[PDB]
RNA sequence: CUAAGCCGCCCGGUGGAUGGCUCGGCUCGGGGCGCCGACGAAGGGCGUGGCAAGCUGCGAUAAGCCCCGGCGAGGCGCAGGCAGCCGUCGAACCGGGGAUUCCCGAAUGGGACCUCCCGCGGCUUAUGCCGCACUCCGGGGUUUAUCCC
RNA sequence: CUCGCGGGUGAAGCCGAAGUCCGCUGGAACGCGGCGCCGGAGAGGGUGAUAGCCCCGUAGGCGUAAGCCCGCAGGGUCUC
RNA sequence: ACCGAUAGCGAACUAGUACCGUGAGGGAAAGCUGAAAAGCACCCCGGGAGGGGGGUGAAAAGAGCCUGAAACCGGGCGGCG
RNA sequence: ACCCGAAACCGGUCGAUCUAGCCCGGGGCAGGGUGAAGUCCCUCAACCGAGGGAUGGAGGCCCGCUAGGGGUGCUGAUGUGCAGUUCGCUCCCGUGACCCCGGGCUAGGGGUGAAAGGCCAAUCGAGGCCGGAGAUAGCUGGUUCCCGCCGAAUCAUCCCG
RNA sequence: GUAAGGUCCGGUGGAGCCGCCGGUAUCGCGGAUCCUGCCGGGAGUAGCAGCGUAGUCGGGUGAGAAUCCCGACCGCCGGAGGGGCCAGGGUUCCACGGCAAUGGUCGUCAGCCGUGGGUUAGUCGGUCCUAACCCCGCCCGUAACUCGGCGCGGGGGAAAGGGAAACGGGUUUAUAUUCCCGUACCGCGGGGGUAGGUGCGGCAACGCAAGCCCGGAGGGUGACGCCUCGGGGUAGGCGGACCGGCCGAUGAGGCCGGCUAAGCGUAUAAGCCCGGGGAGUGCCGUAAUGGCGAGAACCGGGUGAAAGCGCGAAUGGCCCCCCCGUUAGGGGGGUUCCGCCGAUCCCUGGGGCCCGUGAAAAGCCCUCCGGGAAUUCCGAUCCCCCGCGACCGUACCGAGAACCGACACAGGUGCCCCUGGGUGAGAAGCCUAAGGCGUGUCGGGGGAAACCCGGCCGAGGGAACUCGGCAAACUGGCCCCGUAACUUCGGGAGAAGGGGUGCCUGCGGGUGCGUAACCCGCAGGUCGCAGUGACUAGGGGGGCCCGACUGUUUAAUAAAAACACAGGUCCCAGCUAGCCCGAAAGGGUUUGUACUGGGGCCGACGCCUGCCCAGUGCCGGUAUGUGAAGCCCGGGUACAACCGGGUGAAGCACCGGUAAACGGCGGGGGUAACUAUAACCCUCUUAAGGUAGCGAAAUUCCUUGUCGGUUAAAUGCCGACCUGCAUGAAUGGCGUAACGAGGUCCCCGCUGUCCCCGGCCGGGGCCCGGCGAAACCUCUGCCUGGCGCGCAUGCCAGGGACC
RNA sequence: GGGGCCAAGGGUGGGGGUGUUCACCCAUUAAAGGGGAACGUGAGCUGGGUUUAGACCGUCGUGAGACAGGUCGGAUGCUA
RNA sequence: AAUAGGCGGCCGUCGAGGGCUCGGGUAGAAGACCCGGUUGAUAGGGCGGGGAUGUAAGCGGGAAGGGUCAACCGACCCGCUUAGUCCGCCGCCCCUAAUCGCCCGAG
């Protein structure tokens, strides 16, 4: 048969390729030789919207000379000053181990590793909240209920990510949606397998339902993981 | 076209200066055997091979 | 037109030669004027011009006579004081 | 559609120009290769045992 | 003394079969000879003739230039013309040895949406010359950069 | 190995016999009839028809710079 | 003891040429005057192309040039109508 | 293997000037209507309320032979055409998910698809070009001189017959 | 000679050819919808109409004129058929000489044939910068590569993005921002001075010539979306006066000309700023939003665009007049003002929208830091002057004949940029000025028919036509009144329906200095069948089905009820994740991180989504059974091969969750005030037996089910019953305002659809002069009954038939 | 009125639902007969049904898909 | 009408009778057909009759008004005016053209 679309996208053709081009850049935290053992100053110069970042993004300039940019935290003023070290006292904006975060307090931009840069609550409106600090591990609930262990040496920044709400307002109009996923270059409008030809999709057929359930193994191979992969249930919970 | 690069207009003028007919002292020379030669060309009928 | 006076990027302005007939004149748009680094508030003193005419002119003709003329009065009189309680 | 009136889009940037290696009115130009001779893409000739292009130029067929 | 029309013979037009010819092909035991290129190849682009468009040959010295030998009065390619010039101080032609040998092309100092453009060091009074690509081998200096020779 | 000497082979190439005799047919004899000749040469081709003797060639011989190879003479190295 | 110009290599010749396709690539047709140009001087007509005289040649073989078939077309003749 | 004809299968290569999608940089859409949020004012009473008048210009809004784009009916004309898809009248969109140019990327069991097996240079239920290749068929067609002598058979058994 | 064929005679031809014996072969033509070449009938026929129907009269050249040239008349386009110009074409451009061929006819003409010519740049483009993207080197993978690839280093990449500098007049057959004259500007280098090194005016914003060289940093500019509006200009246009000229009666009156570049010097508007000032029972202001003790009103000022103004500049261009006129020439006048409209062309500020945020670098300006020279010296961004500025394109069309489509193709590309007057809302339709054309290139004749295409009208009836009101017809602009069910309160809506509309004579009103310009009312008189008089310019209403809407689709028979959509819900994933591309290396989502990335289904909105986990699928567990190799033990083999057992992961067997996962949701035995049917209710049967809703449905076979409405007549449409062959809740159920070139039924109005067809107009058809094919073709070609491979022009017997 | 005979010169129409032939029904009428001609007649017409390629519903099939089961759309060449 | 007819007249053994050409339709796609052709009203022109529309241009007067209530402007109306225009219908008049000419034709 013919290639499915999460097929077609593993080649990397401008189709599906992300434009990296129309974006601010990266927010990663600075060097954590800076960070470590030192506390940095920096002025907060300008805030403003990252096309694709769902959050909006904030320029900052340190006491060395160092330029970066980083992921607003809600109420953050321009013209402040912030603080990243481990003697950060604590106040939104300031980024600092996890080892000297007080418990009950929510984060962002949490470490994986020290020193990767931050992967953990960077999507707008999101956050984290400090369970329980051990010398070993620090434990932290992340957006999606789960409790993740983290080095206590991991930095992360107080405060909530800006822009939450987003989804309180509806995308009225189809034009709306493909601005929105026009801006990203993600694949929209989307098909209905089910409504392909049987060369195309599993489901597909001159009948438009699917001839075989939709859970599809953990095990089956690619070409083949199509609606509810590996579900352990589904329907509605009651 | 308006602008053109001096290459393209150098083989333009080979091909420009090959479209002529075959000289009549040729012809007589020759003794009416050779009456043409296949570079002849019509701008809106044979176009060039460039 | 030519395509490249086809964009908007030219003036275009219409005139009637000495000798009668009409022409059209294609200019280069003139640049914004400057703007304070600090409240971005436009400057003063530092006449618009493309590079051309920027070059026309000497040296004090294009910008005031005063320390900082890269910053509005406010901005200038509040770094100096600033400066100056700091030392 | 797909008949005459598509052949009148013929005047863009032609798809192949000449080639400065072998003569022949075949290099891609957005791509940046000869279709025939390979200049631009490979250091040596084109060449294939399939093709009878390059033995009917000296008469080798 | 039949209008049209059909068949047969003769003459004429149309056409290019047949016959004859052949500097071209095809196949062969044996015999000869088998590489070229950074000292820049093969292939290609553009030029070059008094009249010169194609092919062939040549390369700004451009159907050609020089020298040593054969031949012995004609010669200026395919190609039957006009006009001219070349040759007895030996041409044309043939075998051998030299000179010139544009641009692209492995293409190579650096670039190619057009086989055309843009550079850096030394000598040169100036007209102009010799070097400057990558991957390595054998050496040298030093700036220890693989920088320079 | 050749400051040296002799020889062989080796480009173009050079020599190589014999009728253009009489009469007819013919635009033109390479044809017909008659009379002769050479031949280690009667393979083939051209020449206004089909030619051994008109021409080129053929049978058989000759010459050749550079280069290559053998020999003489002399000067060395190494092996047993 | 090969073919003899629809054959033989695609190419007996300005042939891998003309020409076809954006491209990879595909690819034809086309030989013959006469021994010698002696390639028709001069005359009448026509706007001209040509036509008719008159010359050359053993023979127009007259360049649309060796031989010149068949199909087709025009005329004359014999038979029918 | 007497000669010709297959749909098809495999290999390496060529194609996004048509058309599909996406990226970068640019041009265009007469005139008019309606009147969203926002922002107000006037008159009488005032225990509550009642009665009028503005301003502002949003919309995948509306009419529209502006330009541009599309192609419902006539099953009109043409149908060896002007045209290997065109022409007339009628009709639909016409500030948006809009229309179009220049520069780029995605290539064949692959691309691309608001999903019609659609489109990928007049070719798409697997493109084009050369090669395997003179593929194979029990199926269709064809198979060139003359006279003499003799002269049949479609039925028993076995075969994916 | 039975024959395949042989030989001889007459004619053409001009150089080779054969008998016999013996061998060899690309060795014998009627067919292959055979191949190549040539020629026939069709045929002097079609076509040379339809989308823009254009020619006529005198004169000229010429052998020859419907077709070529000049003048007049009559016409077409006139938001394009006019003007400028990319891509593409590549000589098609210009002059002279021509008509064998090309041109749908002819041709003296030509984008055609011959000859000779033609493209001039410091300023305009390339060249410079970088965007998406691409290439080479190292490196990794591959058996290997011209192959795939992350990271580092280098390079390229826009003739419509950024980006130093020139505009008038004239000149040639053909080039000009390029050539000539006049007037400018930029880059580099040089020479003489000067400002400054070592200088000033303002409270301030700021005004200034305000030292030189080398390296670095910072700021600004380059540099930016969409919608909407105010202000200031400029092109162009209109009315009046005056000067010159043409028409007109040598009247009124109409039309034509009254021109002005870069460069140089020069100011304000909005915005922002600088000083004084000290408000609120608040004042100030805009088209609007608005501003004020974080500083309003108000009084002074600074900086700041497009423009205008002066030189350039009248000696130039334009109009007119006069004398010489055999060619050939020479002089004199003028070119001056007021008032309006006014851009889609420029400058400048407001305001609003984004789950959408609308480029980078080169270059340029300023400031600041470090370093290096300068005192009988150094030295400019300021004046004056001198020298130098390389390479390539430059002709022409730019399209109903110069491009692509085989074409001098009604298509496409490029309508890519631009557009006087009247009417008018209008870049609409119609008329017309400028500019262009008569080449959307064959002409002539005619009551010269029939018939066909495109238009105009048709009495009486008004859908009786037809599958179906298909086609046509009705309505139509603007002002005023008036406007229903329903509804998501937005709408439906221009619902529906009714009245008016011309010209002329006078007033009133708005903004305005105005008797400038634009717009709004009022009264009176008057003509026609008709006053949006032409042109322009909706027909309307009521039921049902489907899809919420805008949007997309089979280029070339399907535009839809199909796809998409917003909204709902389900599944996987904490990131070395989940999903995916690869042979590997590496990679897409990823400059990403659960308000996220990926995978299914339903499809706005309102009310709702019932039961079933036995089957299939998936997920979790797995004590136990089975379970390959490996390992261990015994046998065998002077060693192995080989045979038998033990352990044995995944997977199966077993167990549990899961239906907005695939699917399923029957059947019997029965029962209550008859002899009425049906079952509130009990009992078996598989996992459980279809719940709310809807129902002869786009699903119903019987079927034109039965009943009611619509008709005179109803296989139709609508409402109802439920006997649902074979409805049903996220492959969603029911309903639904608005929407639709979707499907279907009915009503008013209208009409040549029809009774029943008849006239007229333009183009074909027809005839005449030219150019001139193709499809097709075994040879032929009258019939009735027959025989016959069963349906004969050709055979049999008859009947007809002059060409 | 019912039945039968001779007789083919003439007539045998208009409408509703349905694609319909047919059958049913309406108002008129003398009557509103049945049939053959390639189920006469598409180089005469129309294209409503049948009978491709698109799509929806019911049922069947694990599925691709199918249904003499419904429904919307779907081309008619000519120089004698 | 293959038994391819009858009759009156005219001509032949130079010649009756035709065709083209000319002016027009009782006719017509080309052909054909009909009337006229100086033995003349066939067409045109002139005049007269009969028709279709509906009262021309010009001049004079009035006109709702305005205008200095003056000169002048004014849609429209009334008179000369059954007008003006036009006729693919008819009658009379030879004023113009129906002319010159060419070719079959039995023996
Ligand atoms: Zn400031
Ligand atoms: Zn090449």
């Amino acid at each position: 048969g013919k290639s499915l679309i999460q097929q077609r996208r593993g080649k990397g053709s401008p189709t599906f390729k992300s434009p990296s081009h129309r974006f601010r850049g990266a927010v990663k935290y600075i060097p954590l030789n800076y960070t470590q053992e030192k506390t940095l100053r920096g002025v907060v110069e300008e805030i403003m919207h990252d096309p694709g970042r769902t959050a909006p993004v904030a320029r900052v300039k340190f006491e060395n000379g160092i330029e970066k940019l980083i992921i607003a935290p809600e109420g953050l003023l321009v013209g402040q000053e912030i603080y990243i070290g481990p003697d950060a006292p604590i106040a939104v904006g300031n980024t600092l181990p996890l080892a000297k975060i007080p418990e009950g307090t929510y984060v962002y931009n949490i470490e994986g590793i020290p020193g990767d840069g931050g992967k953990y609550v960077r999507a707008g409106g999101t956050y984290a909240l400090v369970v329980s600090r051990e010398p070993d591990k620090v434990i932290v609930q992340l957006p999606s209920g789960e409790l993740k262990a983290f080095n206590p040496m991991c930095r992360a920044t107080i405060g909530v990510v800006a822009g939450g709400g987003r989804l309180e307002k509806p995308l009225v109009k189809a034009g709306k949606a493909y601005y929105k996923y026009k801006a990203r270059n993600k694949f929209w409008p989307t098909p209905r397998g089910v409504k392909m030809n049987a060369v195309n999709h599993p489901f597909g057929g001159k009948e438009h339902h699917p001839g075989k359930p939709t859970t599809t193994s953990r095990r089956a191979p690619p070409g083949r993981k199509v609606g509810h992969i590996a579900a352990r249930r589904t329907g509605r919970r009651k | 076209a308006r602008n053109k690069p001096l290459a393209k207009k150098l083989r333009l003028a080979k091909a420009l200066k090959q479209n002529r007919r075959v000289p009549v002292w040729v012809i007589v020379k020759t003794n009416r055997r050779v009456l043409t030669h296949p570079k002849r060309r019509y701008w809106r009928r044979t176009k060039l091979k460039e | 037109m030519k395509p490249m006076y086809r964009s908007r990027s030219w003036r275009r302005k219409y005139v009637r030669t000495p000798g009668g007939r009409v022409v059209i004149h294609f200019e280069r748009k003139k640049p914004k004027i400057a703007h304070c680094a600090m409240c971005g508030r436009p400057l003063n003193g530092i006449p618009r011009g493309r590079p051309v005419e920027m070059r026309k002119l000497p040296k004090t003709k294009k910008r005031p006579e005063r320390p900082m003329p890269h910053l509005c009065p406010r901005c200038m009189r509040k770094v100096m004081k600033e400066q100056i309680r700091a030392q | 559609g797909s008949g005459t009136a598509t052949f009148g889009k013929r005047n863009s940037t032609p798809t192949h120009i000449r080639c400065r290696r072998c003569g022949r009115v075949s290099y891609n130009v957005k791509k940046g290769y000869c279709a025939a001779c390979g200049f631009g893409r490979s250091r040596r000739l084109r060449k294939y045992r399939w093709s009878k292009k390059w033995k009917k130029k000296k008469n080798a067929h």
